[PDB]
């Protein structure tokens, strides 16, 4: 259970060559679902003494409809005005 | 000319920050805690107009 | 890249002719401009790299 | 009257200075931009502009980035880096080839 | 276990009392649930055993 | 007071929901289908929000079945 | 198991570039006994023929 | 002149270079080709069976393995001449004004307000420390760690393979 | 000199990279986050400042057994005759809960007696319209009403009765005094307000804070919510009152704080205070008492630049550039660039663009072979 | 017997002294929140959990 490719490749003790002295190969170490990076954007630029990893995170994907109604509310009032304004024109 | 040209405020400016106790000194409030810290006079007027933020 | 040669420039090598007529641009007070004299820059009269990937002695002059 | 110096690398060749003139830079655009959020907040070099999570604001990395391009008359690229701290700010101003 | 006793543990885990209390209660169910479970097969399979 | 309701939002809309006590308090004494989903649902929840790998893994192999 | 755990594993290969060098010789120089200009008036003088020079 | 504050930062720093000492942690064991113990690998041996695929291999995997070695050798001896070179070379940085090309005279301050120990998988940390350029010389050195000889896979394995019957035909 | 300290400052470790686990700090302290004491020793005074929201009874009964251990020579309560007479009336009631269900009743304290004159007519109308707008902005519920005295200073006023201190009441939130403040700031406009209150929120930031502040709020419920009330969140709510209304958020919250620590240091009977008012108003008094006190906490001055390792800096740039000379001298080359650890900010990858730190004025620059491998003796030392 | 009763009860024991629901382990947190902030449930509250 790794996050970082770094991290998963420092120290493998898991590889073929240490597992073939007990020959014993179970299908919950596959390789393919080893590792898996995070789904927020981060990329590496250089620090004060080597690379340092910084988290781009823009928005949240946990919001609810009570919530985007609330933020919604001003538009429809809005939208009410302009057309009442239009229709007294 | 051949020399990169910088500002006579630029290069003072420079001079004073190669001090080793320099800090910024145009703020409202002492938030670095510089005991030598004065409040710079307050640029708004009676009107108040510019308040809001 | 080489400094500003007060009216005493010669290009070290033989650069390309990128144009028969000056470009009239409007430079900001104090920002540092790499005009480019090889001639092949593709960023207009700035220097684009340009000149580290042709066999020219002619290095951006930083002004 | 101060002649400039001769040498181009100035800012590369005395970090103390670029690092003072960044938190300045910074401090003030901060302090003019959400003035209820930095005023009473000192900056240094290890502050960060991100939320409690790790979120960053866009319009205040913007705003960072306009006021560091206006300070070092250089062009920062948004689209490949954004100045989420301090840190960052440095090491864009540093990668920069011609910071005055 | 000797690698955790020597270095510590990483850390803490961050979760919520709801997540804590449900996830107990699943654990709870899942155990009566697996009792249920055989008791029921026992029963169906008393003859054949 | 319209805020009151508008604005305010009950506490079961922003707090992840508890298991219903009432489906599992009282259940048929038969394998069947309803107690099958039931067992299955209640580990794939435990799957998805539990840090406890050992009962994990165990939790996989019983949902296989 | 113990001893594989007691001791650090074999690494694993990395494709970073550490300290890159010029896969070429040095950068010609300014001035010298061989220049890029020297390099530069060569392309002008160029033949593939049949017979030895 | 050197102060006690310069002189404890040079110590600290100096720290920074020291070598893993890798060879208690490998096998530093050359294979010997199949020929020094079966005479039918041998060439000058009497009863010699020409393969051009099985000596073929076992020659590639016994160089393979000796060039292993040979380049970890050469490695950590390129590490230690790295390490003793940046230990012993000058440090003019010190020498400059403090807060511009040197940390002030009060030294590192932090103005945090933590409430809570950090996490030890701080990603950032573990990797300034993991992958550093002046360690790339042993980084990338393949080796056979030192393990407990297992006798079905070290002993038994090699016997039963060398005891392979061979045709002239 | 002016004492220009932090004062409503909400932003909490602001140099720490917190997420996950590791967070920024704990609001969560009953006690602490609205208890405070201080001293001017010039006059031998001894102040006990409670920010109360009025919906704790935890914190309603520790007030009223802090009263009662202390016995102080005077106690000051952020409250009116007319509610004082309402709360009396109340009798037999222990409970926050309890009490809540007389909000109503209790509201009757804001009387803001004023004529029917046109001025005073077009004002009630402005700024009943307005409250009602920044009600809805606020979107408290019942269980949580800050302005609404309740429980808390009810125990401290009996308390004080019983044991015959003098009480002096400041008033509720919108007094005498804030009402013709009001009426004096002519700023003031159901629409504006509705507009700068949907325009505030002008960062994710606030945004984020915002809705994380009112969706705890409705999960814990009002007890819960002024029990775990922080400092922190206190500033972060006056800053958004300033946000939704800067003039009115000057005289309800700068004045008032004002003209309270005016009352409590220049008219205050006995040397040992307690005093009642809402929590949002502790911060400007504690900080004016401190200021006139010079009795702040002695703080260290932080260089802006004191946390930047320019030593470890200086030193990965040197040992960088000594690997570099070390690499050229064996390869019998030159380094292909002068970036110690290759970054994709600049496209040098894929583009004719370079990192190279070469750079001279003449051909008899000392400074010619500087970043070069010929800048090194076959040691690997500088020349 | 394996009686209903007396079996959840020991089942409830067995996961909570499993060790896997340490308080030690977890830090408490809001979880629903846009920044980490801890539990900001009431002090009977805390201690009724
Ligand atoms: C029947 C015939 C019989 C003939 C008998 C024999 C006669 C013998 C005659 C002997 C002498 C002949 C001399 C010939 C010269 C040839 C060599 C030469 O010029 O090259 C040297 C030339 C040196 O140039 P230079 O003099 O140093 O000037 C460089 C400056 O950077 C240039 O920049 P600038 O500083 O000049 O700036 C120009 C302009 C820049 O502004 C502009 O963008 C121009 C337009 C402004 C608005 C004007 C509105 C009116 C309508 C304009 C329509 C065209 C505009 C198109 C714009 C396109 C934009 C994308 O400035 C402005 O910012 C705007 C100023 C506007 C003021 C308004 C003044 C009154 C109205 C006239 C305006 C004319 C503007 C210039 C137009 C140039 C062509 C586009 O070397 C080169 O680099 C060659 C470049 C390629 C040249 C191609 C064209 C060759 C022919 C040119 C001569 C045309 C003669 C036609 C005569 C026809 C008679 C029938
Ligand atoms: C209700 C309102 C409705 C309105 C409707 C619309 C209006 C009508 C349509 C308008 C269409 C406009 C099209 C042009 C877009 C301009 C874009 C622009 O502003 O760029 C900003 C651009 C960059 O701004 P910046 O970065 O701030 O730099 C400002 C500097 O001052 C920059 O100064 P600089 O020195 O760095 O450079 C300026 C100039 C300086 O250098 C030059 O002048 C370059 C060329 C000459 C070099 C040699 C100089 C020595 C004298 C040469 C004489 C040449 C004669 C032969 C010309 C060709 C044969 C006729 O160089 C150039 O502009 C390069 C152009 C090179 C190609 C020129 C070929 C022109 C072909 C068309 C000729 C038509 C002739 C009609 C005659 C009618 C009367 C008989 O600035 C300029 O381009 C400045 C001029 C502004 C535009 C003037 C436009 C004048 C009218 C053009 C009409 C074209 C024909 C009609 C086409 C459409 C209808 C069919
Ligand atoms: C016939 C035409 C009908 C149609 C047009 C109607 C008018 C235009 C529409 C106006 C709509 C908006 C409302 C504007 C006025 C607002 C006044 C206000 O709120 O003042 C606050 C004022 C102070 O109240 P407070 O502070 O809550 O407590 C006062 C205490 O008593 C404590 O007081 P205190 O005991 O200390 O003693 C002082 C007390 C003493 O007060 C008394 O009770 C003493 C009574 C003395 C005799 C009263 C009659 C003399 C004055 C008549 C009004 C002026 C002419 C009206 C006709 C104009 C056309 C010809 O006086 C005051 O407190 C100040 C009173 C001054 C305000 C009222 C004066 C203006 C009223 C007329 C409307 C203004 C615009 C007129 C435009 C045209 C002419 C410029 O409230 C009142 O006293 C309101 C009383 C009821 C007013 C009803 C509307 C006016 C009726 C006037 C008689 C018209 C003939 C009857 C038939 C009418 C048709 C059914
Ligand atoms: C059949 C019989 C039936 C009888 C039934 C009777 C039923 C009971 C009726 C009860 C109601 C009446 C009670 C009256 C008691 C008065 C007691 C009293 O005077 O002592 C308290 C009173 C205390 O005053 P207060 O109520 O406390 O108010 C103090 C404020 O400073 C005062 O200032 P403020 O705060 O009120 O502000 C005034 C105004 C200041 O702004 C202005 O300059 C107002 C005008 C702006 C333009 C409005 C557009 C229309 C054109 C108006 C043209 C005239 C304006 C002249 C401006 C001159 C500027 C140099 O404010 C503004 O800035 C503008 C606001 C207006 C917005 C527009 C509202 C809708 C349209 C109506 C506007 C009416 C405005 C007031 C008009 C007053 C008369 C001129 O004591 C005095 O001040 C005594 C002074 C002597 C007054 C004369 C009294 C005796 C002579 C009048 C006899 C009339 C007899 C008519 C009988 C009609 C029926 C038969
Ligand atoms: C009926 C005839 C016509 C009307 C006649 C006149 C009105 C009669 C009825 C009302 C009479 C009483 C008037 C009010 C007296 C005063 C009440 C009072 O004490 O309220 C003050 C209230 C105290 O409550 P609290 O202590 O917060 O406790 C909260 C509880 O939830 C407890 O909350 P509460 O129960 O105390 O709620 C207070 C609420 C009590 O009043 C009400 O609830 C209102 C009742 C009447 C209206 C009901 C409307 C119902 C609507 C839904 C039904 C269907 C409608 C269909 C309509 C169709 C046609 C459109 O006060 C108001 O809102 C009064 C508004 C009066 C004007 C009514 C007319 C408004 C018209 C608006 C039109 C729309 C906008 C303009 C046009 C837009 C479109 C173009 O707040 C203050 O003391 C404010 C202090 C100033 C600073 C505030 C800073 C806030 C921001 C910072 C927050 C963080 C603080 C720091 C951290 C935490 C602490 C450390
Ligand atoms: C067919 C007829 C239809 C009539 C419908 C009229 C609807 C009008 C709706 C106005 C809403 C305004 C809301 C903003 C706040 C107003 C002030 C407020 O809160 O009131 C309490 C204020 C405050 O009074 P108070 O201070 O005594 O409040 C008591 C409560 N405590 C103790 C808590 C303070 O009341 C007033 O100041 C007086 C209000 C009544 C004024 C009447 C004036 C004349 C009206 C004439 C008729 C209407 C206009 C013309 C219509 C024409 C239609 C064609
Ligand atoms: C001729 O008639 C008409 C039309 O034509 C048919 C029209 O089109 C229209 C057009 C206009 C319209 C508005 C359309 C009207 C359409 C209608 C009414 C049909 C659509 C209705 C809906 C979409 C509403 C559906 C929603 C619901 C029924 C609500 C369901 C709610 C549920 C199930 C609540 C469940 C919650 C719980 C059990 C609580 C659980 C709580 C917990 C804490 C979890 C448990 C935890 C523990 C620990 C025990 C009109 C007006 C009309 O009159
Ligand atoms: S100088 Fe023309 S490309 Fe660099």
């Amino acid at each position: 259970m790794f996050r970082w490719l770094f991290l998963y490749w420092y120290n493998s003790t898991d590889t073929p060559s240490a597992i073939a002295k007990v020959n014993l190969w179970s299908y919950i170490n596959l390789r393919l679902f080893k590792a898996r990076l995070s789904s927020s954007i981060a990329y590496y630029i250089l620090g004060l003494n080597n690379l340092e990893l910084k988290k781009l995170k823009i928005f949240y994907k946990n919001t609810y409809f009570d919530y985007i109604y609330l933020k919604s509310i001003p538009c429809l009032f809005l939208i009410i005005f302009f057309t009442n304004l239009y229709l007294f024109l | 000319r051949k020399e990169l040209w910088r500002s006579q405020d630029a290069l003072q400016e420079e001079e004073l920050m190669v001090n080793e106790n320099w800090y910024p000194k145009n703020t409202q409030y002492n938030i670095y805690n510089q005991p030598d810290f004065i409040k710079p006079k307050s640029g708004s007027g009676a009107a108040a107009d510019d308040i809001r933020i | 890249s080489i400094p500003y040669q007060e009216g005493k420039y010669r290009p070290a090598s033989i650069p390309m002719v990128a144009g028969f007529f000056p470009y009239n641009c409007y430079l900001q007070q104090g920002k540092v401009y790499s005009w480019c004299s090889c001639g092949i820059s593709q960023s207009g009269p700035w220097c684009d790299g340009l000149c580290n990937s042709v066999v020219t002695r002619c290095r951006p002059v930083v002004f | 009257y101060n002649f400039p110096e001769y040498r181009t690398g100035g800012v590369q060749a005395n970090p103390g200075i670029t690092a003072k003139r960044i938190i300045k830079c910074i401090g003030e655009r901060l302090r003019k931009y959400d003035p209820a959020r930095w005023e009473n907040v000192p900056i240094t070099f290890k502050t960060h502009f991100r939320d409690e999570n790790g979120y960053s604001d866009v319009a205040t990395s913007i705003q960072i980035h306009d006021a560091l391009e206006r300070e070092f008359g250089i062009d920062i690229k948004d689209r490949l880096a954004l100045v989420t701290d301090v840190e960052t700010a440095f090491y864009i101003v540093m990668s920069h080839h011609d910071p005055l | 276990k000797q690698f955790e006793e020597r270095y510590g543990r990483a850390g803490q885990i961050n979760i919520s009392k709801v997540t804590y209390s449900t996830l107990i209660d699943v654990e709870k169910a899942v155990l009566k649930m697996d009792r249920l479970f055989r008791k029921v097969a026992k029963f169906e399979n008393r003859a054949f055993i | 007071m319209i805020w009151k309701y508008l604005q305010r939002t009950n506490r079961g809309n922003i707090i992840q929901a508890g298991l219903q006590h009432r489906k599992f308090e009282n259940l048929p004494f038969k394998q069947n289908f309803d107690n099958l989903t039931k067992a299955y649902d209640l580990r794939m929840w435990y799957i998805s929000n539990s840090p406890h790998e050992a009962k994990n893994l165990e939790y996989v192999n019983e949902l296989e079945a | 198991v113990q001893s594989q755990h007691s001791v650090p594993a074999s690494p694993i290969r990395n494709q970073r570039h550490i300290n890159p060098v010029r896969e070429s010789g040095p950068l010609p120089s300014y001035d010298g006994t061989y220049t890029m200009e020297d390099i530069r008036a060569v392309f002008y003088n160029t033949t593939v023929g049949r017979d030895y020079c | 002149k050197l102060t006690a504050s310069d002189e404890a930062y040079l110590n600290e720093v100096r720290q920074r270079y020291v070598t893993p000492d890798m060879e208690k942690w490998a096998y530093l064991d050359y294979k010997k080709h199949p020929s020094t113990t079966l005479s039918h690998y041998d060439h000058k041996s009497k009863d010699y069976v020409e393969s051009e695929r099985d000596d073929y291999n076992a020659d590639v995997a016994t160089n393979s393995h000796n060039k292993l070695i040979d380049d970890f050798k050469r490695n950590l001896q390129m590490q230690r001449k790295v390490h003793d070179i940046l230990q012993k070379m000058d440090r003019p940085y010190l020498r400059g004004v403090p807060g511009v090309t040197k940390n002030i005279s009060a030294g590192l301050q932090d103005y945090s307000a933590p409430v809570s120990k950090k996490s030890q998988s701080d990603p950032n940390d573990f990797y300034r420390d993991a992958y550093r350029n002046e360690n790339r010389w042993i980084d990338q050195s393949v080796f056979t760690p030192k393990t407990s000889k297992m006798t079905h896979y070290d002993v038994e394995w090699p016997k039963e393979l060398a005891s392979r019957p061979v045709t002239k035909k | 000199m002016i004492s220009a300290r932090a004062v409503h400052r909400f932003l909490r470790n602001p140099n720490l990279e917190t997420g996950a686990a590791f967070r920024a700090g704990t609001r969560f302290d009953p006690f602490k986050n609205t208890l405070t004491v201080l001293k001017d020793p010039q006059n031998g005074r001894t102040l006990y400042l409670i920010g109360t929201t009025n919906s704790s009874t935890l914190l309603a009964n520790r007030t009223k057994d802090l009263v009662q251990k202390e016995k102080p020579d005077a106690v000051f309560v952020q409250t009116n005759k007319e509610w004082w007479n309402l709360a009396k009336n109340i009798q037999d009631v222990k409970c926050q809960q309890e009490l809540n269900r007389y909000n109503d009743l209790l509201s009757q304290a804001y009387t803001l007696s004023l004529d029917n004159t046109i001025r005073n007519l077009v004002f009630k109308a402005k700024f009943y319209s307005w409250l009602f707008v920044i009600n809805w902005f606020k979107a408290f519920p019942d269980d949580f009403h800050p302005f609404i005295p309740g429980l808390e200073m009810k125990f401290a006023i009996e308390e004080a009765n019983k044991q015959n201190i003098p009480v002096v009441l400041g008033g509720l939130e919108v007094d005498d005094v804030t009402l013709s403040a009001l009426k004096v700031e002519p700023r003031l406009d159901p629409f504006s307000q509705l507009y700068y209150g949907y325009r505030a929120l002008h960062n994710s930031f606030w945004r984020r804070e915002h809705f994380d502040n009112y969706a705890t709020l409705d999960v814990v419920g009002g007890e819960a919510y002024a029990e775990s009330m922080d400092r922190f969140r206190t500033n972060w709510f006056v800053k958004y009152f300033e946000k939704l209304a800067p003039y009115q958020k000057k005289i309800i919250v700068d004045q008032k704080d004002l003209d309270l620590f005016y009352a409590l240091y220049r008219d205050t009977p006995g040397k040992k205070i307690v005093a009642v008012v809402n929590q949002w108003h502790v911060p400007g008094i504690e900080n004016h008492w401190k200021s006139a006190t010079n009795t702040h906490e002695p703080l260290k001055a932080i260089n802006p630049i004191g946390d930047m390792d320019i030593n470890k800096y200086m030193e990965s740039q040197l040992v960088n550039d000594t690997l570099r000379a070390f690499v050229s001298k064996v390869g019998k080359t030159e380094p292909a660039t002068w970036k110690n650890y290759s970054t994709i900010y600049h496209k040098d990858n894929y583009e004719a663009e370079r990192v190279r730190h070469v750079a001279f004025v003449d051909h008899k620059d000392p400074h010619m072979y500087h970043g070069l491998p010929q800048d090194y003796d076959d040691n690997i030392k500088p020349k | 017997p394996e009686d209903e009763g007396i079996e959840q009860q020991l089942d409830q024991q067995e996961v909570l002294l499993s060790g896997r629901y340490d308080p030690k382990l977890y830090d408490f947190q809001e979880g629903y929140t846009k920044n980490p902030e801890d539990d900001q449930t009431s002090l009977i509250e805390k201690k009724a959990f």
